[PDB]
């Protein structure tokens, strides 16, 4: 069996708890997983590198101050910024964020015409035409690789939901919570935190 | 050893005599309808499995509501803090929690329910039963069907199912199930809002009915505003 | 094909089919047919772990990190008990998966085999050199290259043992040649009967 | 070092291990059917 | 003066070879 766990891939199955409904729901699922995966690994890396929890990283960069981000990146040869000048600013990045992500979005979904105009079809999660220069889509069992990615997608989203609920309850951070649990698993758990209260009880 | 294969001819210690239906011919005049007898009033019927899921959550929430009720009546400890008693450390306290108990789970001294001991027994018993109920493990009782919430063989030793009308009893259980689940939801929301047990909230609401309500505690912000 | 010495006779169950098969099994450990795939996979595993160990020892030694025998005592983020619990869980899961895959089931294969074989020899060498001289592998190599003539295994504390073993290895195939040409090679017993 | 190690290994080797293997092996051979 | 460890282990390895030769002789006798 390809998918021995509880649920099954959309292509074949029944979706036991929630009905399958639209196929756009499956499109969203994959995209949510492909995103949350990047989010979870980014929160992991930010906690490991800087010790700053992900959920307050936005406090760092603000309209008045967005210079602190420059010195955070570990092992960089020169800063992010022009040193004292600190050209990077919240708005400086924001205009860049909105234009670049909006272009990437729209050329993905087909709100605007595809610039690549290379036969790629919008509304498919797996293009496999240009976004795989390495050819791992072409080679190997492509369907099995869709399965693995899906599994990683669902795991990462569930871990993301865990991360947000741990940020709400513990207020410490994902990796800080991981270190607390590993240092002592018996007396550092969700139920131990509930016994102590989540800061509200 | 030879094969005897005699006739047991044993009867149930108690076997309820036919009592039929004790309900009106109309069976769900309440909001909504039982599954397999009409259209769901509001929420869409997710799957055929959802009926059995409703039954299981219902029976579990019945048992949970009665447990919180009896625990608070017998000890005064709220159900949501009763977990803090039996822990890997100092699970001795959880023992003497039953009013009138001739003996303690923890005899005086070291003798005691260990959390891990209790836990290990809990996994080995409840998980086994949970699996045997569902398609996991196998079927130790072939005469019964795994995946059926109403087996009604060895699981009704008193034979109320066959003694009365089966389907009215089924809907009666379903109504009790939905009532207890909604009551359980009320209990968790009350625990969140007031930080006091269900019977404590009941007593506060009956001593002075006009105050000690949702909106009275909301006037204080549920202790958060 | 070339065997484990010029003039050797490969065992009948070692016909060159397996990768790295040089007809070396004097003690007939792989003589039983059903355990021979298991022994192959034990070789591949011990080789792979020795290869990884050789890499992690030589790089550690050459990068100034604590010595391989001392590396346990270094202060790490996680204590011994939690680390061994992590190890037990993850290696149990991974080895369960490896076992079930094994139950399910040329150039590169042979390459891997030879590499693992060299590694296991090299790792045994590192452990023995440390146990005899107390010098790490790169320090031991530098000591040897400084005075190659007199600084060696056969001049260490176990020198006479090594000289006797090399004499046994050098004089084994000559006796095997006599055994072949004089005896019939019709042994009904094997050095490990199972 | 030989004096502090080898007795404690070889006395069980010759008086518990070798006897066990030898008796088991001899048993397996003696009871081995002719064919 | 006690015997050196290398002396003990060399003699023991010579004994192991002698034991191998004894096994060869026993097998040859059994034929
Ligand atoms: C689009 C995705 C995206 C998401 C999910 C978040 C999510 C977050 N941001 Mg970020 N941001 C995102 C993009 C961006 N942020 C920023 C700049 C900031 C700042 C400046 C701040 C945040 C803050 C926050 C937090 C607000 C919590 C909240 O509303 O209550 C919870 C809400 C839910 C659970 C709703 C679902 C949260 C971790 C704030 C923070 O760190 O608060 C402590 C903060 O001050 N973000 C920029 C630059 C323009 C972004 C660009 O796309
Ligand atoms: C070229 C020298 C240089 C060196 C030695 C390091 C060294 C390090 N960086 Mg840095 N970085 C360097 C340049 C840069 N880093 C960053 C941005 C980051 C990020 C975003 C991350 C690192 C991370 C890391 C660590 C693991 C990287 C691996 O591979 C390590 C401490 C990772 C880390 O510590 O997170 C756990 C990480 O996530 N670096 C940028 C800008 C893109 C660099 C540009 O020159
Ligand atoms: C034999 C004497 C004995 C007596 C007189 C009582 C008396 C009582 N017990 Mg206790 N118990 C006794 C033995 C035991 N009880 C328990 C475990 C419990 C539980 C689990 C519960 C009671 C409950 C009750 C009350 C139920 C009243 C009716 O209905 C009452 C105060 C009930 C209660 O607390 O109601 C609020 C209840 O739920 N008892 C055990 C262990 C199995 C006992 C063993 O000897
Ligand atoms: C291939 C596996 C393996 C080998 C050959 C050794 C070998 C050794 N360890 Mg161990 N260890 C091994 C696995 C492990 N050790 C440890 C933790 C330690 C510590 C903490 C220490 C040793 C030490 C030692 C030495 C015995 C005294 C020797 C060098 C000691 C040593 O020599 O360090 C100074 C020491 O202090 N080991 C862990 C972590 C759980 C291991 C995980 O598998
Ligand atoms: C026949 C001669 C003989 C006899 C009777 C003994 C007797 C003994 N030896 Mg010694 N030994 C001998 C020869 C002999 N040894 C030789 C030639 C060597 C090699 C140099 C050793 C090396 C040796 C060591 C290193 C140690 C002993 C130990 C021992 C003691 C018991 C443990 C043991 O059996 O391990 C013996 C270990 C072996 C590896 C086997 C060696 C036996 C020889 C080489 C073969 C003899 C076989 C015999 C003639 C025929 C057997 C067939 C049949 C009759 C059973 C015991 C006092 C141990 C001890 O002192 O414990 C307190 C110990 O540590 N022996
Ligand atoms: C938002 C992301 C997302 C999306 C769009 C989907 C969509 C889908 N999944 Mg995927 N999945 C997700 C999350 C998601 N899932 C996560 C996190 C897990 C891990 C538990 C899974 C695990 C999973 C399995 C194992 C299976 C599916 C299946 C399906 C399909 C059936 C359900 C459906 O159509 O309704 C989609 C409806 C929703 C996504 C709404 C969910 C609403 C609940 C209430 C969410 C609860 C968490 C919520 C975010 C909490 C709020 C937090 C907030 C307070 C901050 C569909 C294609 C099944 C399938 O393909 O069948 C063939 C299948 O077998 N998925
Ligand atoms: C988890 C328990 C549970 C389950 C599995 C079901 C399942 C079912 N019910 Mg039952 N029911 C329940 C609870 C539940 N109900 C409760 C508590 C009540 C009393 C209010 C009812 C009252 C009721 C009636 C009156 C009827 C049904 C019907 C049905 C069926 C159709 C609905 C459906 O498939 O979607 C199920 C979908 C859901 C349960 C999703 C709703 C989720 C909301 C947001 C509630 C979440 C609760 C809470 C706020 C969570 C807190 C989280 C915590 C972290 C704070 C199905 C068998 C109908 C039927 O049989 O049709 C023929 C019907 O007529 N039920
Ligand atoms: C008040 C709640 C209530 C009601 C009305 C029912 C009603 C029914 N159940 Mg359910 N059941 C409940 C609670 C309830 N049960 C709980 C909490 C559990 C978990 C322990 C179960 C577990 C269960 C199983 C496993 C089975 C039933 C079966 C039955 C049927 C006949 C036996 C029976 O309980 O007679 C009614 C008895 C009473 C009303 C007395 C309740 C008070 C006692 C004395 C305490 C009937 C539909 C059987 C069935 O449907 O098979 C055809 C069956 O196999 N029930
Ligand atoms: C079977 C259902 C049930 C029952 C009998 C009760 C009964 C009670 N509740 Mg609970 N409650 C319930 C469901 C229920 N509740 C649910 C579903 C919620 C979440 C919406 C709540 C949330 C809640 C809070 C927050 C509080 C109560 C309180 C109370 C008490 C006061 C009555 C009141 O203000 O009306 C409560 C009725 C509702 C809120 C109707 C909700 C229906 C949708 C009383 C003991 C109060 C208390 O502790 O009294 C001192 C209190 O502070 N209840
Ligand atoms: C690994 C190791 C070890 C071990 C080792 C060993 C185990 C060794 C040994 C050695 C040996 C083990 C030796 C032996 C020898 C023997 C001999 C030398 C014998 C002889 C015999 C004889 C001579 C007999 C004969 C006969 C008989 C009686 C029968 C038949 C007939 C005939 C005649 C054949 C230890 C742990 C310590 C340490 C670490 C390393």
């Amino acid at each position: 069996d390809i998918y021995p766990e509880f649920g099954t891939y959309p292509g074949g199955g029944e979706s036991p708890i929630i009905p399958f409904g639209s196929e756009k729901n499956a499109e969203r699922e994959v995209i949510h997983g492909r995103w949350a995966m990047l989010g979870v690994t980014g929160a992991w890396a930010a906690e490991n590198g800087t010790g700053i929890p992900w959920f307050t990283a936005g406090t760092l960069c603000t309209p008045d101050d967005c210079t602190a981000v420059a010195d955070k990146f570990p092992g960089a040869v020169a800063p992010l910024a022009p040193e004292g000048s600190g050209y990077p600013s919240f708005w400086n990045v924001l205009i860049i964020e909105i234009v670049l992500v909006g272009a990437a979005e729209a050329y993905r979904t087909g709100i605007s015409d595809s610039p690549f105009d290379d036969g790629l079809t919008v509304g498919d999660v797996n293009p496999g035409g240009r976004f795989d220069p390495l050819g791992l889509a072409e080679s190997g069992d492509l369907e099995e690789l869709k399965i693995k990615e899906l599994k990683h997608c669902r795991l990462s989203m569930f871990a993301w939901l865990g991360c947000i609920f741990q940020a709400l309850a513990t207020q410490e951070g994902p990796i800080a919570n991981w270190q607390s649990h590993v240092a002592d698993p018996v007396h550092s758990n969700v139920l131990t935190n509930a016994a102590k209260g989540f800061g509200f009880y | 050893r030879r094969t005897k294969a005699s006739v047991p001819a044993k009867r149930s210690a108690f076997k309820a005599n036919k009592f039929g239906s004790l309900a009106p011919p109309d069976l769900y005049p309440e909001f909504g309808t039982y599954p397999g007898g009409g259209e769901s009033p509001v929420i869409p019927f997710g799957s055929e499995k959802n009926a059995e899921r409703e039954i299981i959550h219902g029976r579990w929430a019945m048992l949970g509501v009665t447990g919180a009720w009896a625990a608070e009546n017998g000890t005064g400890i709220p159900w949501f803090t009763a977990g803090t008693l039996c822990t890997p450390d100092d699970c001795t306290a959880v023992a003497d929690k039953f009013p009138g108990a001739v003996a303690p789970l923890a005899p005086a001294g070291s003798g005691y329910p260990n959390f891990w001991a209790v836990l290990a027994i809990e996994i080995f018993l409840v998980g086994s039963a949970e699996c045997y109920r569902t398609g996991l493990f196998e079927n130790p009782f072939p005469e019964l069907t795994q995946g059926d919430v109403t087996p009604g063989g060895r699981f009704d030793p008193l034979g109320f199912a066959e003694a009365g009308d089966l389907e009215e009893l089924k809907i009666k259980e379903l109504k009790h199930s939905r009532l207890a689940m909604f009551a359980w939801l009320g209990c968790i929301m009350q625990a969140l809002a007031t930080q006091e047990g269900p019977i404590a909230n009941w007593t506060a609401h009956v001593a002075d009915p006009i105050h000690a309500n949702v909106l009275t505690n909301a006037a204080k912000g549920f202790k958060f505003y | 094909r070339e065997l484990w010495y010029p003039g050797a006779v490969a065992p009948e169950y070692l016909n060159g089919s397996m990768a790295g098969d040089y007809g070396f099994d004097p003690l007939r450990l792989g003589a039983n047919v059903e355990t021979l795939p298991y022994l192959q996979e034990a070789e591949l595993m011990n080789g792979r772990w020795a290869m990884a160990a050789t890499a992690g020892i030589l790089f550690t030694d050459a990068t100034g990190l604590p010595k391989w025998w001392e590396a346990g005592a270094a202060d790490y983020g996680y204590d011994f008990q939690t680390l061994v619990a992590f190890q037990v869980v993850v290696m149990g899961v991974l080895e369960a998966f490896r076992v079930r895959g094994l139950m399910k089931t040329p150039d590169k294969r042979v390459k891997e085999v030879k590499n693992g074989r060299l590694a296991m020899v090299a790792f045994l060498g590192m452990v023995s050199s440390y146990a005899v001289t107390g010098l790490s592998p790169l320090e031991a190599l530098e000591a040897h290259m400084a005075n190659p003539q007199a600084v060696n295994l056969f001049t260490s504390a176990v020198g006479g043992e090594s000289v006797a073993f090399i004499a046994f290895l050098s004089c084994a195939p000559t006796f095997l040649l006599a055994q072949k040409t004089l005896g019939d090679g019709k042994e009904e017993f094997r050095p490990i009967p199972w | 070092m030989a004096a502090s190690l080898l007795p404690s290994i070889f006395v069980p080797l010759v008086g518990l291990v070798f006897p066990a293997v030898a008796m088991a092996s001899l048993f397996l051979y003696i009871e081995k059917e002719q064919v | 003066m006690p015997l050196s460890d290398t002396q003990v282990f060399t003699a023991l390895f010579v004994a192991l070879i002698t034991g191998i030769l004894s096994l060869r002789l026993g097998t040859q006798l059994y034929k």
